[PDB]
């Protein structure tokens, strides 16, 4: 009569690496590192981002023509840019402090679009038509959307000055833009005066523009320039706009809540209905082991990026059937 | 292995043992079959579950978003920023590789301790009432039924029982 | 007669965890993580820190007139600020590259204020004498007391030139500011000239400023601005002020040696004589241990802070009595 | 344990041998009380303090200043340099804890081995003169007095004398 | 007869420490940690750096009088300058976002020098001879080798427009600078217009800039000032000059395609023939092993640099003869 | 020693043993001599070589330009590029530390493992044929040859050959 004391073995195929020993195979093994993702730019925190369609968030937020769509959430956890978001700042120009806005509105609890100088009443001292071939809508000149192009009205450009007070309980994003004629000519036939300049002030802001004319190649056909500033207005604050030329005016602003730590994927992967923490621009992974390969630029609660190919971790002992 | 059972003294694994990690093969002439040491695999199990969850879990994970958005003036932080993330990149992936290696060995090694210290169990309590051939085995010297073989692996074994 | 191999049991408590099992009762056993403070801010490399008090380190620095009181040392190892320091610029304005000059002062070694510009004999045909109610002391209209307020002198204010030479064998600090009144009949009644501008130049630092009238919201009661500006001067070189108005001009500078690598802390902890390796804004802790979870930012050689509320590591064995 | 000693074959500790880790009880006509093992203890002791101090005084850093200060237009540095503190606070958090579970378990193991290694030195001396008992125990084939259970302690045990 | 087991044992006096002893000698080791360093600046990736010999950065690329060392490779991995680096700007002023265009050239392929706008044939109307004492040559006053100091021609300085479109297929570093009299008086002499302007425009650079005269301390002897801007002007793009003064002409110009990941070292040590993919100011050093201890600022491939002084680790046993 | 066999009951080394790092020393009416243990030998030689060249190899590494230039006005980010680099040093510095502390203690364990395993694996083959002198020898009931010392070594040693 005989007992013996043995160990299991199995089918099993999983293999190991041991610090003595590569390819070692297992009973059971669990994996510590997620390789997979599901090809699609989910919500996170339940919400949904921000999609621009044709547009990136320049013209958006301008309201550049082609960005007509007028579906845009009140709310988003990050913003989404495709290889089609081609629809920017139409007329030719530098958007100032533009990474600083796209980081700072990457995620927001409340979003709302307003009138903050309506175009019909605000400026009765000066002209409101101004338009562009370079800004175009349905095969015309056209502008901007929240912006207003003023200039000169029967031969005067009196000093304007324009107040807004806050008092949407919630931040103003305001956004205006200068021009830059090529010429001095041009200058004084749109604005008619040469020393002009525009200046911006709130509690917070203090700002001075002065137009910057020099000869340029023409960029859309356009030899002038804009500039384009923003900043965002506290409650209960007041934003001062004063010019003697120049000046771009806000037409629409927005009332907004910011959220945090949010930022911008730029994917084709499509949008989808499906919940993730962690979103990659490949798609949305698993969070719930420690490490992942899939990509390293990542938002939300999201493993530890890792170059490995394989970590496997042996639960089982040696398989020797 | 470091404690010189599993691909040891004991040669291979049991296919036919399905129910544990760890067990017993008995023949007698009531027959002979497969039976696992329900305490060490089980002990075993809660361990390397341990192990494991701790890996895992004492993992933090803060809301983060990795991105930044630099201008063409910018390249040096954009470097910095880059710096940053392939910092982090090869601190992780060496750890993570090397945490994977060495534990998967501690966890082979653990498993050949505990196959070996069940041996060394069964053979403290049988002693002399049984000869020790190798590869696990042990032949008695009196009859074993399954009454006996129950509490051989129960740790129960009488031993001035069967000195006869 | 019998012999037996043993170990040691006894009626410890202590505890670890084990990566096989949790909560392992051993008999003797050592903390790695430090999770206490002494609740006090101490001197570190030696040096206590400075305290800025009511006031910041731009009203400290300005001449805030709330800051006279300021007891301040030659040296200083970090810099101190609480909930209580809210005199600053009390003229309401930018103050330029603010969170640099903070970061470049947090710690000095000879430190002192000189008048780089004395008021009796630098200004005989401008007024030194202007206040306003926005800096007051003691309910009266006041100024900061390292700057002059410099307006004309009976209706004219002549283009000065002054210059100082930097013979004091260290970096001489420069602060002062420019005047941005809210309207065109306020600029000539300050300073009569329209035109006015401010240059300042030296060696490395070469900058012109105009007014920028405008109307802006009142802040402290001031729809006018006040910029503040600065420049570290090196040994030996000089520095150069050209004004036709709205100069707010040094009266007093500093003389100083910056140290490197320190910071600001901001606690309402009390100071005290006590010496640390290791502050932080809760108080200041050892750093014999590797970890800590005392607060996240420190100065000084510190343990890593970690989330941990728990490092002990087994020295005895399994504790079986 | 992984040496099986400990919570082993040996089932419990001696909350009565109070000056050392591992050591012996033996039991004769003069009486009986505790011993501990000097060499084995002491040399445990050396290693454990070895450890200890390395796992402390490995950890060596310079001044730094951690806190940095950004204004309203400066959120992407200031978001960098959180991505960075952040960072070292999850390696360090990581890394600190595992190395305590990993070492704990070295800890406990290298204990186990301690004690069964004693064991087996002792059972090599004494060979066929000593019954196994299974507890820890060794019963003496012949009389052991204090001056024979001190040379076993000892190491010096002398086996063709009391064959 | 007898059969005994054992272990190897040698001469061998190699030690290493473990976590339980220190000082362990042991039959076989292998070392962990680079601690040597070549004492030679070599190539990386297959390309030498780019030597400046007397001058830095901004005076190679100014054309300084004292570089004239001019013939540059046309591709390098990295830029090495050296404690004899001194000549830069040699007349005084700013050099504009100056570390940024030094991160950007810190290595480069196809690069090349070509003459922009050719002395001889581009200013009938202007005198091209303007040459300073500050930046001299044998003796004799002189002037940027790249640069042109325009000025009046017999007592008129009519408005000058100059163009250069990018046909290089691929990026043109252009230079030029502003010059800002010390007076009035010679503005007037120098230029003839009081109220001169230079311009610049391409398709992404906008600015105007007008003379600053003030009182300036000298340096080099000079109350004057030039500032010294550039801009990458992108293939198919134009960029257009005009000035009625102070203009500091671009005459020679710079086309390269811009390298990636590289960057600047200050070293003395001698620059040589030999290949490595990991530099350090002290010298070369392998990368085959995971840590090395000769300096944490490197560039290439590099182990991680440690604070240790020894890493060695047991192969073969504990060594007892 | 973990497993008790270096500076264990096998008290010292042999110089003697030049061929391998494990083995025997044999004593017979032929002659006497050292011979290596080619099995366990080369299996440590695998594994040690396979522990160094993954400390070694798992090590990633891209090219990288460590050094950033800031002006006057930049000191901020100029200090928060120092606290990354102090701060990857911090980390490697001690990872490297206690991973070669702690390898080193494992890799010593291993060959005390080795030879602890190879003794006891002698010692089942020979069985009672033979006597336990202690520090690693036994001494054999009957006459072993060249030939038959070499079946020990070889472990194909023939107990029901040789009795008494
Ligand atoms: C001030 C002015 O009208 N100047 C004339 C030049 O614009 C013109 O050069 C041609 O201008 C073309 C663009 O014409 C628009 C446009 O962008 O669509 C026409 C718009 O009505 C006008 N908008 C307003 C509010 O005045 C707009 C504007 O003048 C400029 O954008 C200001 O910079 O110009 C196009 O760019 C052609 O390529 C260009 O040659 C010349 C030649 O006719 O005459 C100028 O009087
Ligand atoms: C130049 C002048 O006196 N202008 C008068 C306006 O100041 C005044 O508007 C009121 O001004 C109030 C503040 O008055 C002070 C101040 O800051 O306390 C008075 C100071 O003496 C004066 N300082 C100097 C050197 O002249 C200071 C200064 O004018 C401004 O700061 C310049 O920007 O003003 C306060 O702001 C009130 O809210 C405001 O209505 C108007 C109306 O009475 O009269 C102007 O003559
Ligand atoms: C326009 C002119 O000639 N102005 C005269 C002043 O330059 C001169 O002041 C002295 O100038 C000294 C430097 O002289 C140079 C120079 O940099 O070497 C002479 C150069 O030929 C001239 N360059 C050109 C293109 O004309 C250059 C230039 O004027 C300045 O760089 C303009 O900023 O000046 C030196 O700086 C002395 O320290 C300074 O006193 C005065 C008095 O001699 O006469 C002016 O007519
Ligand atoms: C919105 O974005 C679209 C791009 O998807 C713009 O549409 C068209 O873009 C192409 C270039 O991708 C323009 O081509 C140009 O064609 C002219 C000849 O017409 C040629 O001379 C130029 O060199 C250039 O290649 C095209 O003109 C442009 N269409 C229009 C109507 O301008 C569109 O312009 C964008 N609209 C807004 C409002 O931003
Ligand atoms: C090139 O750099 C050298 C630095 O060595 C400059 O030489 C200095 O010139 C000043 C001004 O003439 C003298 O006062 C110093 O004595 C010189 N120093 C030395 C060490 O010789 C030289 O002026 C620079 N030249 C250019 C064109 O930049
Ligand atoms: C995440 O969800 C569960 C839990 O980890 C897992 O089974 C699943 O495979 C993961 N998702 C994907 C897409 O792999
Ligand atoms: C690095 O040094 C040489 C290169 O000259 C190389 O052969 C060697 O293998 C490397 N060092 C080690 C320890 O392997």
């Amino acid at each position: 009569d005989t007992i013996c004391i043995g160990y299991h073995a199995n089918n099993s195929t999983d293999t190991v690496d041991t610090v003595l020993e590569k390819n070692v195979t297992v009973t059971h093994s669990v994996n510590l590192l997620e390789d997979s993702h599901n090809g699609k730019l989910c919500k996170l925190k339940g919400i949904a981002p921000l999609q621009l369609g044709k547009c990136n968030i320049a013209g958006w937020l301008l309201g550049n023509p082609e960005c007509d769509l007028l579906l845009t959430a009140s709310s988003w956890s990050y913003i989404v840019e495709t290889s089609n978001s081609e629809n920017g700042t139409c007329y030719p120009g530098d958007f100032i402090d533009y990474e600083e806005l796209r980081e700072q509105l990457s995620s927001v609890s409340s979003f709302e679009k307003f009138e903050i100088f309506p175009k019909t009443s605000s400026w009765p001292n000066h002209e409101t038509t101004g338009v562009t071939a370079a800004c175009s809508y349905a095969g015309a000149s056209s502008f901007y959307r929240n912006l207003l192009w003023l200039t000169k009205k029967g031969s005067s450009y009196p000093k304007l000055s324009k107040s807004y007070v806050n008092n949407k309980g919630k931040e103003v994003l305001v956004l205006w833009g200068v021009h830059h004629p090529p010429t001095g000519t041009d200058q004084q036939s749109l604005y008619q005066n040469a020393d002009a300049y525009v200046s911006v002030g709130s509690s917070k802001y203090n700002r001075r523009f002065t137009p910057e004319i020099a000869a340029r190649p023409k960029v859309r056909d356009q030899a002038g320039r804009m500039n384009y500033y923003w900043t965002l207005l506290e409650p209960g604050d007041t934003i001062t706009f004063e010019a003697t030329g120049n000046l771009i005016a806000p037409w629409y602003a927005f009332a907004l809540n910011r959220g945090s730590g949010s930022g911008i994927i730029t994917s084709d992967a499509p949008v989808h209905d499906c919940n993730t923490k962690c979103q990659t621009p490949h798609g949305a992974i698993n969070s719930s082991l420690p490490f992942q390969n899939i990509h390293p630029v990542t938002i939300g609660e999201c493993p530890k990026y890792v170059r490995s190919t394989k970590l496997r971790m042996a639960t089982g002992l040696r398989n020797i059937p | 292995g470091l404690f010189g059972a599993i691909a040891g003294f004991i040669e291979g694994g049991w296919t036919g043992m399905i129910d544990g990690w760890y067990g017993y093969h008995h023949q007698n002439e009531q027959g002979s079959g497969y039976a696992a040491d329900q305490k060490s695999t089980q002990n075993a199990i809660d361990g390397i579950t341990n192990k494991v969850n701790s890996v895992i879990e004492k993992m933090n994970t803060q809301f983060t978003a990795v991105g930044k958005e630099f201008n063409n003036l910018e390249r040096r932080i954009e470097n910095l920023n880059k710096k940053v993330d392939d910092g982090f990149l090869d601190i992780w992936t060496y750890n993570a590789e090397l945490l994977v290696l060495l534990e998967n060995e501690r966890t082979l090694d653990f498993h050949d301790s505990n196959v070996r210290n069940l041996y060394e169990k069964v053979k403290s309590q049988l002693k002399n009432n049984a000869k020790e051939i190798g590869n696990g085995c042990f032949e008695f010297y009196h009859k074993c039924d399954d009454a006996c073989m129950e509490s051989v692996r129960n740790g129960t074994y009488d031993y001035p029982k069967y000195s006869e």
